RNA sequence: AACUAAUCCUAGCCCUAGCCCUACACAAAUAUAAUUAUACUAUUAUAUAAAUCAAAACAUUUAUCCUACUAAAAGUAUUGGAGA
RNA sequence: GAGCUACCUAAAAACAAUUUUAUGAAUCAACUCGUCUAUGUGGCAAAAUAGUGAGAAGAUUUUUAGGUAGAGGUGAAAAGCCU
RNA sequence: UCUCCAGGCAUACGCGUAUAACAACUCGGAUAACCAUUGUUAGUUAAUCAGACUAUAGGCAAUAAUCACACUAUAAAUCACCUAUAACUUCUCUGUUAACCCAACACCGGAAUGCCUAAAGGAAAGAUCCAAAAAGAUAAAAGGAACUCGGCAAACAAGAACC
């Protein structure tokens, strides 16, 4: 729908749901426009805060809205809000945060930790890196953990996941003949009746 | 199978084979009180009595003895926020009643198992 | 049986269910078709027990537990479908040469418009089907007056759709 | 009747800005380059009102002669029938015979 | 007498009267059809 | 006052109105008023032995996904024909007629399975 | 000392310029009482547009409607109950 | 646009009891119609209700499907009827 | 449990979830209770009841119905059986709920057929008071059309004659 706002809440959860009725037509948001290509702010970076109330710290990226050009720092740009709250009970008061625009921060050199601009650029094998303008070295892309919670190495297979090598198998042997056709080869059927001329039209 | 073409049968002609099966159904709870050997399904409207007992007896190798169907129509009155009607989509259900005397009964899934005296001021204040 | 329409009676009243990935179209394509053709039907009988469950959850009004693994199982039952299917479609090439297994044409129908159409299958011959003549695949001189005030209709809805995406950029290049 | 409760935002205007800076500039293309071309070439605008004025009814007329056959029919349709409502106004109608 | 209750509903004369084979029949009810697709109805006939 | 935008079915109108829900027919109808079923028009399940078949629903997150590729026409070809016509060739025993040796159809026609018009379901 | 109310800016739209088009949208279903997997029973626009209206009525007649390059020759030659 | 109404075509249906006879006869229900009076008049109702009245084996009444269309149709002629 | 009232049950046509349980108490019922309202979950099971249901070519018909006998009458009146050809064992599909339809409405209206007439189905009064005027019913001394345009209406009458 053109009258859908993007939020903090995760779309399709039941926040979600409420903020954005069947029947909401608010005024869209402006936002630039900026390319995939372009994009270079990843979750697990380092950045920099220009300018705000907590201008001048650094903090690691945990979550990324495209839609909104939004970043929003892990204990950084930060307002107070009780969670919990109950009829009776007053709640837990916990620290809560606010997503940032992506000029409002830059990336951070790693080898010394300061602002850097970058460029990307291709390797040997094409693939691209972020390259830094300034004292040129490589950004690695950073490591996140799964959002799902699941984790590979730890992962230990259940009665009903089929082990790694047994996925990897290799069985098929090229041959120009149907599914239909080997399926009743290796199960024995035989058939020798034919179907009658057919009229397509 | 469904949403797919059937060849033509003439006399003298093949066995129509589907090799793999587009039909899915589910296993539901008896609204009513139903005999003992009975059991019920909710099956594909393109469905029919005698392909839901082929299809238990070979995937499932369940003896059956009877068949029997009926549609249910679902509603359309509810309205949406512009006043358009929604259509509850209408379904089949089947009755299946076991052979050779075997019983069932539907499974248990989900089986479970401050200071009166001083109001008002906090009692933070040590003084 | 019967009790293969249930999960194991064990994780009955549980919370969560641990599951793994589905199958890629990629690990599937190494797979021969007699493997596939097994692999199907374990895979149909996870979707009907899963299938059960839902239904199951609505009736007594509780979450069903771990929802995320009907969504896998029908990912992995397309990627099987089209596996066998692009192996199909390049026999036919090899064969026949033809693109579609169904036979059609493009025809004109009486409203003017342009359509594609599908045969279908009869025992006799077109000539001698009373039935199938009825049918009219031929425009009459009264729809040419309709036909062009399809063409303009669908002038002016362009017109205003590129008007507006010309006005949208002033104001983000004002804004920025 | 009801009136803003607040100040609408300020309108900035450019008045050195490339449209503005050069307005009138070959105006005098005839006078001071030979007179190879006039002025009114230089206007831009639909393709019946180049160089040309008229009255309401002149327009209609006008612009039937120059893109008439290349019109959409509901549009050609409204234009014949203003055609006639106003030529039975400036015919017929009026104070002064 | 008491008016206000001239439909008295049938389908079959219903489908007869106002349906899609009874419109095609003729040329001015193919017409009827082509107004009523260039107005972009929801419902062609009956 | 009639409804004009819910679906015709055979739950409404008259007694003799009827029609189909999309399920297959299975027989013919005589004269007398008889159904005959068809043995051969009632589909029929080929269902396969699952014993000692190490292939399960789902796959461990740790099993390496390949990169994708689209089985093409170009493919197949190479894979199962290319060979033996190459190694003909070398020897010379190659002729365009006999290309029906190396598994050409020239045409569908007696093939229980047929590849276009197709005959079979899925 | 406030109820009922009131304040708002962008969703889109309008007129031109430019340009022919090649958009003809998974599976399945539909001309049968459309959207019903197979035989019954054949299938096919239109002879000249009229009237309102102007002529202060009305009867021959009445620009556009009923399109063929702009500017001029020119509201000129011609036609008309020689009158609109 | 003939699902109301006017007339027609095809396939169907209903008519107790009593006296006469042997019937467009009689008394009077069902059913069809609407004489007279009061109430009602933004009414229960854009023509009704309460009583009282006419016919009731026939030119009777009723159901289902089909036909005739406005320069026209239909009419036991009221210039009636055709949503 | 008591007091009183007296068209009910099925089928056809039509309608299209109004059906049943739970939960809500906003909107709907012209008010409450309770739901006919809102939300969620459920439901109607057929080779016999009902619908649809494609072998071919020839040959041929004097004699109604009504208890059909008697009996007449007039309006003259519901495929079978044979001759040849061909086939040579079968059950799938669809309808099935309800306090319901046409009348702007939970409208004192209109609505076909079979069985039956209370064994089926129902409730005229929210509480109180006992004025005028208005509407409906019943009773009335003596007189009996003197009323009125007119015996209109009513009556313990419901009859006769003439133009
Ligand atoms: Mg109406
Ligand atoms: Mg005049
Ligand atoms: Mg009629
Ligand atoms: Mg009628
Ligand atoms: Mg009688
Ligand atoms: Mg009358
Ligand atoms: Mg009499
Ligand atoms: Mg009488
Ligand atoms: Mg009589
Ligand atoms: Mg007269
Ligand atoms: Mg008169
Ligand atoms: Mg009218
Ligand atoms: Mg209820
Ligand atoms: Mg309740
Ligand atoms: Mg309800
Ligand atoms: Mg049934
Ligand atoms: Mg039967
Ligand atoms: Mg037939
Ligand atoms: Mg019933
Ligand atoms: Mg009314
Ligand atoms: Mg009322
Ligand atoms: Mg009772
Ligand atoms: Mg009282
Ligand atoms: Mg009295
Ligand atoms: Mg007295
Ligand atoms: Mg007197
Ligand atoms: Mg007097
Ligand atoms: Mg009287």
């Amino acid at each position: 729908s053109p009258f859908y706002r993007y939020g903090m809440s995760r779309p399709g959860s039941i926040a979600d749901k409420r903020k954005n009725p069947p029947w909401s037509r608010r005024r869209p948001v402006v936002v630039e426009p900026i390319s995939d290509e372009d994009w270079h702010l990843f979750c697990g970076d380092m950045v920099e805060i220009l300018e705000g109330k907590d201008a001048g710290k650094q903090g690691k990226v945990v979550q990324v809205v495209r839609q909104r050009n939004w970043v929003v720092l892990e204990g950084l740009n930060t307002h107070y809000r009780y969670i919990g709250r109950t009829k009776d009970h007053r709640g837990t008061m916990i620290a809560s945060e606010a997503p940032l625009l992506h000029h409002q921060v830059k990336l951070v050199d790693p080898v010394d930790r300061k602002p850097t601009e970058i460029q990307w650029r291709f390797t040997e094998a094409g693939e691209r890196v972020r390259v830094s303008t300034r004292s040129g070295r490589i950004i690695p892309k950073p490591e996140f953990p799964r959002a799902d919670g699941i984790v590979p190495e730890t992962w230990t297979d259940g009665p009903k996941d089929t082990s790694v090598e047994d996925a990897l198998e290799r069985t098929y042997v090229p041959r120009l003949k149907t599914l239909e056709e080997d399926v009743m080869e290796a199960m024995g059927i035989q058939e020798t009746r034919r179907f009658k001329k057919v009229y397509w039209y | 199978a469904r949403n797919v073409l059937y060849p033509l049968y003439q006399l003298g002609g093949p066995q129509l084979r589907v090799f793999r099966t587009n039909f899915f159904i589910q296993l539901v709870r008896p609204g009513t009180a139903q005999p003992e050997d009975t059991v019920q399904f909710r099956i594909p409207m393109e469905m029919t009595r005698v392909d839901l007992r082929n299809y238990l007896e070979q995937i499932y190798n369940v003896p059956v003895a009877a068949v029997r169907t009926r549609v249910q129509h679902g509603s359309n009155r509810r309205r949406d926020h512009k006043n358009v009607r929604i259509k509850k989509p209408d379904y089949k259900v089947a009755y299946v009643q076991l052979a050779h005397g075997q019983t069932f009964t539907f499974p248990d899934l989900f089986p479970e198992k401050s200071d009166l005296r001083c109001p008002g001021i906090p009692s933070w204040f040590g003084l | 049986g019967l009790e293969e329409f249930f999960d194991d009676p064990k994780n009955w009243g549980e919370e969560k269910v641990k599951s793994g990935a589905s199958w890629t179209c990629q690990q599937l394509r190494n797979k021969s078709n007699e493997d596939l053709h097994k692999l199907w039907y374990v895979l149909l009988k996870e979707r009907n027990m899963l299938l059960t469950l839902e239904q199951e959850a609505k009736r007594q009004r509780l979450p069903m537990p771990s929802p995320e693994r009907l969504e896998k199982v029908v990912d992995s039952m397309d990627n099987v479908d089209k596996v066998v299917q692009e192996r199909e479609d390049a026999l036919r090439l090899l064969q026949t040469g033809q693109e579609k297994p169904r036979p059609g044409a493009w025809r004109r129908d009486i409203f003017g418009r342009i359509v594609w159409h599908k045969f279908k299958q009869w025992p006799i011959p077109w000539y001698l089907n009373k039935r199938y003549n009825r049918r009219r695949f031929f425009a009459m001189p009264y729809v040419d007056r309709f036909i062009r005030l399809r063409i303009e209709k669908h002038a002016r809805i362009e017109a205003r759709k590129r008007s507006l995406q010309k006005k949208k950029e002033k104001i983000l290049h004002a804004k920025f | 009747a009801f009136v803003r409760l607040t100040l609408p935002p300020p309108k900035v205007v450019d008045r050195w800005n490339e449209k503005r800076a050069l307005f009138g500039v070959y105006d005098n293309i005839g006078i001071l380059g030979n007179f190879e071309k006039h002025p009114k070439e230089l206007i831009k605008g639909p393709v019946w009102l180049r160089g040309w004025r008229g009255n309401e009814l002149q327009r209609c007329v006008r612009k039937k002669k120059f893109v008439g056959n290349r019109m959409f029919i509901e549009d050609l349709h409204n234009l014949n029938k203003r055609i006639s409502y106003l030529y039975k106004h400036f015919n017929r109608h009026g104070k002064y015979r | 007498r008491a008016r206000g209750n001239e439909y008295q509903p049938s389908n079959i004369k219903r489908k007869h009267k106002h349906g899609w084979v009874r419109r095609l029949s003729t040329p001015a009810g193919v017409q009827v059809i082509l107004r009523r697709m260039l107005k972009g109805r929801k419902s062609l006939s009956h | 006052g009639a409804d004009r935008m819910s679906k015709w079915t055979s739950k409404r109108g008259p007694r003799t109105f009827t029609k189909s829900r999309g399920a297959k027919k299975t027989g013919i109808y005589t004269s007398d008023r008889k159904f005959v079923q068809i043995k051969e028009m009632v589909p029929e399940f080929v269902v396969p032995d699952l014993t000692g078949f190490k292939l399960k629903p789902y796959v461990n997150y740790r099993a390496p996904a390949g990169i994708d590729t689209p089985l093409t026409a170009k493919a197949l070809f190479q894979e199962t024909v290319a060979p033996a016509i190459e190694k003909d060739f070398k020897e010379g025993t190659f002729d365009a007629n006999n290309l029906e040796k190396y598994g050409f159809e020239p045409t569908q026609e007696g093939k229980l399975f047929q590849l276009y018009p197709k005959n079979f379901p899925r």
